[PDB]
């Protein structure tokens, strides 16, 4: 049990830190939403009256 | 009315009725019959009911 047994955990922590500090410097820009539309209807059979 | 030989042949082979139509067609036919009766009744009520 030496400093070599901590290598995998060291890599786990290093990957977490790399992701975290690459998220900080990444530039973020808003995007335009162009998908709004009322196209989600439902079908079926009409309940026609009889008489 | 059915004769004995036909019934015996039907029962020996274990026959059962079978169909390829759906439920809605039968109820549509029944609704049509009821509609015809309602039409005749309405005509009689508005013309002949004296």
């Amino acid at each position: 049990m030496a400093s070599t047994t901590r290598l995998v955990n060291d890599r786990k922590q290093l990957e977490q830190q790399v992701k975290d500090d690459a998220r900080i410097l990444a530039d973020a820009r808003g995007l335009n939403i162009t998908t709004v539309a009322n196209d989600s209807a439902t079908g079926g059979q009409a309940i026609r009256n009889v008489g | 009315a059915v004769e004995l030989e036909q019934l015996a042949a039907y029962g020996l082979t274990g026959a059962y009725p079978r169909t390829n139509h759906s439920v809605d067609t039968i109820v549509k036919t029944v609704n049509n019959i009821s509609a015809t009766y309602s039409t005749i009744a309405q005509m009689l009520s508005t013309i002949d009911l004296d």
